[PDB]
């Protein structure tokens, strides 16, 4: 199939967010709790260890399809999650299954062109709309959306836009907005009646 | 009043700056002094 | 290749600035380069800047003055600049274009290069490993340089930086455990710099025995501005064919990137586009990451290659754009204070605000050794908390103090004393640093040793 | 001896405290303002320009 | 019910279209058929990013924060359309909500708000911290419509100086407890001590509100009193003297 | 006197022409009648702002806040109108005023009227607030007498170096002042006070002169010597040992 990236796929319906998310850490769950079908964010900074997180989310989890995405990761620092990534294991009736055939990786280095880092965000959302109306519960998560606003300024700049507050251009907060809206639980279209939902999570950069 | 009344420009920043930098040290040193006379109140207080 | 001759004109439509505008040209290429010859018999060079119908206009590296409006000619080379590249170019010297300084002939062309260079395939890329020897107390020990970390240098202008870039070219090298010293090599360029610490590299590398394993570049800042931010590129494809196609790891140094920025400044506003954010395009990220981007290890060679640039902070501004961009594309900083250097410490490196972010693989068992990194971290909290005390002592008076607070005085005297200061031309090893290390922290008794591991202190302390 | 001591050291002690709280909630706030008023009309300059 | 929807991720040029639609809906109803309308608006804040969007496209002169110079004009048409009319008993009510991009309040939308509608109410997020149903800041809310239904006749006498009495009290209470954070405790006097508790009950009491209460006005004036009356009698500076014997017992 | 008036009724664009229609028949009066005069000249913003209106209706580049870049050559040319010559006498003594947007020193009007004038006296707000009829800061004033008033033939010797310690000295007490605003009166000694006594002497009496009360430069010089007796002789550093031991008592 092919499908144009920025256009929502559409669906029958959508349904309020009614299953709890679960995840294998106990702080997160227990106190401040996700949705099936939310929305997260969490910061980015160096010297936490979100990486934990990452493993713990792709490991431990209702969801059974999940999306890594990438807009630019300082080279060896995302190197190194192409390294230590696919080693990852899991467990299905004793089974290792180390493979992780429930991550497709979208990464982007800094010195790829402007428009792919500002693409990959939205070739994510695509894919995962694609295996939501296949009538799973998938997840998604951002690498930095600071370094995707940054490249969006850039492309913005390219073309000589007007800046708005703080320079970036006020494609911001609707693009956001939108980006966001994209994920929630849904009915899929289909005469076999089934569902699906997308989880959503995001880092920031501050 | 809640605003210094200064005109903008970019030493006015400096300034400010240096100045948020000097106010920030003294306030750590005097509550530095402040907390060590409270530990002399409470020594001589033992009894 | 190419087989056709080349084209020779004599249309000159005009000129404005260092622009000049051309005309009745057959599929002009882009980036083409072309050669001109004045009326008077002068010699010049330029690159195609911008393309239009049968219009073509050229910027001229060495100026437009003198040009003729009829009686000037030029020619095509009809292809993109290329380079000629070699193992055997060090201990040569170069200008930035490629023409020799010192009195040796033409490189031999082993083979052709496109500048531009190329993108890394992100899967091929490794994580680093090793460590590199700089001979510095402050880099080796209290930080560390794996091999593909890219470390920038921040320094403000009139500081000692080029010292310490000489300093560190001169003892680089690598751990000796026991494909050896012999594939280590240097390339050093310097951009937009004055006559005098010009003179100072090419005497001072000279005097120290060192040409065997270096391949130089030198810009002065009266020279074409085309010829500065053509430079870096050179000497960035010269370290790739040196490091990859042949098997050596590659320390490149580069000074003074914001004069790159400068002359990125000029070409900007030659091609006459809207500046941005102080007077800077705002593609100059995708730019300079470019310029970053050809460190780290692949696989299937066994080479590396290792960037560590020098930048002139405008008025101590972190949040100026260019330093910020670069901490953003880069994984760590080393920071020069101007207190240290009034207080006549050689090395005037802060290694407070300085972080590297891949200390905990550079270093290990299998690397230097074991007790490395409890040493690093326990120097940097003992001397927060002497930095701490000497505050506390600038009110509650001396004799307000316990014995615990003349001990982090005394070891922080002493740091400063020893661990920090080296002299310019003290080469110390990486055993002899952590040796200094643990005597300055025999100074304080058994049980301060909070981040120490016993055994560690078992086997090191007595 | 002891309390004699003990009633200067109180009143030194409650002059600092108060003098802690002064610069605390006065004199940081106003700066924080003036710089942000002051970043702003200099992104107005650059956006005029 | 009437409504007209917009999702975000429909085009965001039809935003600008969107308002002028419902506004001239509520026009039939208000002066054809004698229907009292109210009207309701979620968010003008992405109506000014939109007009803001096309504006740049079109490159006209920016004013502050680069918005577009005419948004005065523009929000103007979209509000005028209010009030009533003679000899028609319809008429249009508007309640437009507003999101601020920070606790700013001298970014230009509010600021253009303000010149436009005759008073505003103000949402706290410092009173959302503290765990109160509606957290309104009186204090910045005036309305510039106190005047034609307030007094004996409309309400009840002592409305008026019941209101500037209870702003000035409310005032001086935030006064005393900025000098209070600073000087400390000991030295604050009497008359502090008083302002703080008027404070503390007219939070607990007054402002406080369950999510479906319905309290009549009389009643709202009477828990004024009840907290008016913790005061000595002498210092009510902002009351005739004929409404303090009136209503004091 | 000769008089040109242009009025805020007239039409702008004559402003260009006024001032050079000034300066002719001022230099023709000082050099082909020999007569010494004084050209007053006021509110030169008004003629750069005829500039800007004359460089906007032309579409030119424009510089500093949409002044052209040219207008520094053009109050090049407008102010070296000025000066003795050999041969001739009379001269010419330029006195322009200056109206101050907002309180901006570094506008650039003011500034590069600094970088062609000599010098420059400065009319201070917080004075006037203060109710001081002629208020003139000190402090930011500045002009080129360092070779004319020595006192071999002119007032006497110890005049500069007079006016050089009331500087430092007014200077110093500035500090003081700006110190007494962060602590309170405990932490000033004996200098502190001496200074701020010397603050307001010197203000009230020094500055402060009413109209048509025309003051000799010895008087002037007598009472900065009053002032400075308030202090001992030690701290008075800047004045030479002979002067010191010969003026103070």
């Amino acid at each position: 199939q092919v499908w144009p990236v920025r256009q929502v796929r559409p669906v029958t319906e959508k349904l309020p967010a009614n299953h709890p998310l679960l995840t294998g850490q106990r702080v997160l769950d227990a106190l401040f709790p996700c949705v099936q079908g939310g929305t997260t964010a969490i910061p980015g900074a160096f010297g936490c260890g979100k990486t934990v997180i990452s493993q713990s989310l792709s490991k431990y989890s209702n969801s059974d399809v999940i999306i890594y995405v990438g807009c630019g990761e300082r080279g060896n620092e995302m190197s190194e999650v192409l390294r230590d990534f696919p080693e990852l294991t899991m467990e299905v009736d004793g089974k290792v299954e180390s493979i992780m055939k429930r991550t497709a990786l979208v990464a982007n280095t800094s010195n790829m062109p402007v428009a792919a880092r500002e693409a990959s965000i939205y070739t994510g959302i695509t894919l995962s709309e694609y295996f939501r109306d296949m009538g799973y519960h998938v997840s998604m998560m951002a690498d930095s959306t600071s370094r995707w606003a940054e490249a969006l300024r850039e492309i913005s700049g390219r073309l000589a836009e007007m800046p708005a507050d703080s320079g970036y251009p006020a494609y911001l907060g609707a693009r956001l907005a939108s980006f966001y809206e994209r994920a929630g639980r849904v009915k899929c279209l289909g005469n076999p009646e089934r569902e699906g939902s997308v989880s959503i999570v995001g880092a920031v950069s501050p | 009043k809640d605003r210094i009344e200064i005109f903008p420009s970019r030493m006015a920043q400096t300034i400010m700056k240096a100045r948020l930098k000097g106010a920030q040290t003294g306030r750590n040193l005097l509550k530095k002094k402040s907390d060590a006379l409270t530990l002399r109140f409470r020594q001589i207080l033992k009894k | 290749y190419l087989s056709q001759p080349r084209l020779t004109y004599k249309t000159v439509s005009g000129v404005n600035g260092p622009l000049v505008i051309l005309d009745h040209v057959k599929f002009p290429r882009y980036a083409e380069i072309v050669h001109l010859t004045l009326p008077d018999g002068t010699k010049r060079s330029g690159q195609v800047l911008e393309v239009s119908g049968s219009k073509a206009v050229v910027q001229v590296f060495e100026g437009t003055s003198g040009i003729d409006a009829k009686k000037t000619s030029c020619e095509f080379t009809g292809d993109i600049l290329r380079t000629p590249v070699s193992e055997d170019m060090l201990g040569r010297v170069f200008n930035g274009s490629g023409k020799p300084i010192d009195r040796g002939p033409v490189v031999l062309a082993e083979d052709f290069l496109d500048i531009m260079g190329q993108p890394i395939n992100p899967q091929c890329r490794i994580y680093p490993e090793e460590m590199i020897q700089t001979g510095i107390s402050a880099i080796d020990g209290m930080n560390s340089i794996a091999r593909g970390q890219k470390i920038p240098i921040f320094s403000a202008a009139g500081l000692p930086h080029n010292e310490i870039a000489a300093q560190i070219c001169r003892q680089a090298g690598l751990v000796k455990k026991s494909y050896s010293e012999e594939n280590f090599a240097i390339v050093f360029a310097a951009m937009g710099v004055n006559m005098e610490t010009a003179r100072f590299f090419k005497s001072d590398f000279e005097e120290n025995g060192s040409m065997d394993n270096v391949c130089l570049f030198l810009n002065l800042a009266n020279d074409p501005t085309i010829e500065r931010i053509i430079t870096p590129r050179l000497a960035l494809t010269t370290a790739e064919f040196l490091a990859y196609q042949c098997e050596k790891h590659v320390l490149v140094i580069l000074t003074d990137m914001s004069s790159y920025a400068e002359a990125l400044r000029e070409v900007s506003a030659a091609r006459e586009e809207v500046p941005g954010r102080r007077g800077f395009p705002g593609y100059m990220y995708t730019d300079l990451a470019t310029i970053y981007e050809r460190a780290g290890r692949v696989e299937g060679r066994n080479g590396s290659i290792t960037q560590i640039p020098i930048l002139t902070m405008p008025n101590d501004d972190i949040t100026h754009p260019i330093p910020d961009l670069t901490g953003y594309i880069t994984e760590g900083q080393i920071y020069v204070d101007r207190q240290l250097h009034n207080r006549q410490i050689y090395p005037p490196i802060n290694v407070l605000p300085s972080l590297s972010r891949l200390m905990k693989s550079a270093i290990g068992e299998g690397m230097t050794r074991k007790d490395h990194a409890d040493v690093s971290n326990q120097l940097y909290a003992c001397y927060a908390i002497g930095k701490d005390v000497q505050a506390m002592k600038a009110v509650v008076g001396e004799e307000a103090l316990t014995s615990d607070d003349l001990l982090y005085l005394e070891f922080l005297q002493k740091f400063e004393k020893n661990f920090i200061t080296q002299g310019p031309y003290e080469n110390r090893t990486v055993y002899e640093t952590l040796d200094i290390g643990w005597q300055l922290l025999r100074i304080f008794p058994k049980e301060m040793l909070k981040r120490i591991p016993q055994s560690t202190l078992s086997e090191f302390y007595p | 001896s002891l309390q004699t001591s003990f009633v200067t050291l109180d009143e030194a002690i409650k002059i600092t405290n108060r003098r802690v709280n002064a610069i605390e909630h006065v004199i940081i706030p106003r700066i924080e303002r003036t710089l942000a008023y002051i970043i702003t009309e200099l992104d107005e300059r650059e956006r005029e320009e």
